[PDB]
């Protein structure tokens, strides 16, 4: 059960990138979902205040990846995909920022990729808008922190 | 509130 934690630092520095339209587009790691496993990475964007209807929210998309394991697996892939942005303050005060997803084979993003990333990611255009960080405690030492569960 | 497919070459 493939669990990664992506550590964004830097944070108030791709804020002001945002805040001065300068386009925001960052990528996590590769991660496994297991050892045999699928490869998928995070990609995350900040809206720029000028864009359509999505202006100035967190953008966050799941892409596969060319995996060493991927001969072996089961494609397309199928599964449940948990992404969270954390509320980085204590237990009693928290509440995580979430969405939980089924992912849909029949869907070119959950196909066995062709290239390093699939250019087909699935995921939430609208996941968190940037006003709604300030309300709680997500941003802790200048880093975001974007957590990523995988069922199957 | 619901997840879509997009494409990071923007179309």
């Amino acid at each position: 059960n493939g669990i990664y934690i992506w550590k964004i630092g830097n944070f108030g520095m791709h804020l002001k990138c945002q805040e001065e339209e300068k386009p925001v587009v960052i990528h996590s790691p590769g991660f496994y979902t297991g050892k045999p496993g699928y490869k998928l990475c995070m990609r995350l964007h900040l809206q720029l205040p000028t864009a359509q209807r999505c202006a100035n929210y967190i953008s966050l998309f799941v892409h596969t990846m060319q995996g060493e394991y991927d001969s072996h697996l089961p494609w397309p892939f199928q599964g449940t995909i948990r992404l969270t942005i954390l509320d980085q303050s204590e237990a009693p005060v928290r509440q995580n920022h979430e969405e939980i997803m089924d992912a849909k084979p029949e869907l070119l993003a959950f196909q066995r990729p062709t290239i390093p990333r699939n250019p087909k990611g699935f995921g939430y255009v609208t996941f968190m808008h940037l006003e709604a960080l300030r309300q709680r405690t997500f941003i802790k030492d200048d880093t975001l922190l974007v957590r990523c569960e995988v069922s199957t | 509130s619901s997840p879509t497919e997009m494409d990071e070459n923007e179309s």
